[PDB]
């Protein structure tokens, strides 16, 4: 017989990064209008520039 | 504020060494400062252009 | 008479200065090395003698 449904394209409801990400703001639906988060090099485990 | 997740692996099996010490500046703080601070002022200037 | 202008507006990301917050994290490290160098000087030599 005809078909009426076989299969299609499927919807997903999320994506998930297999990658390890950067902090960083809503860049979607939802844009931050404030400035990105600031990266600052802290916990140095030898001197430097003192 | 709250730390970023590591591998499963690290999670389950990870170990890590860390000292705990923090220390302070006080010995080389407590002592007769008059002659070292106008060369301890000429650095603190050079840090800002 | 001739009193220069300072601009510090590319210095400062938003109320963050970077370059300030790193140089003052420096000396945390400083306050380490010299816990731990006096301590392992006492350990190593003991009371001195003239």
């Amino acid at each position: 017989g005809e078909i009426i449904y076989d299969g299609g394209l499927s919807s997903k409801l999320a994506d998930v990064v297999d990658k390890t990400t950067e902090p960083h703001n809503a860049d979607g639906a939802v844009k931050d209008g404030r400035i990105a988060p600031v990266k600052l090099d802290l916990e140095k485990q030898k001197l430097d520039k003192l | 504020y709250r730390p970023r997740r590591f591998k499963e692996i690290e999670h389950t099996h990870g170990y890590v060494y860390r000292e705990l010490n923090q220390g302070s500046l006080l010995p080389l703080v407590d002592a007769n400062l008059k002659e070292s601070s106008s060369y301890y002022f000429k650095k603190l200037m050079s840090s800002i252009s | 008479f001739a009193l220069a202008q300072i601009n510090a507006d590319d210095e400062f990301i938003g109320a963050i200065d970077k370059e300030s917050a790193e140089y003052l994290d420096e000396y945390a490290t400083l306050a380490r090395d010299i816990s731990n160098s006096l301590t392992l000087v006492k350990a190593a030599f003991g009371p001195l003698e003239r």
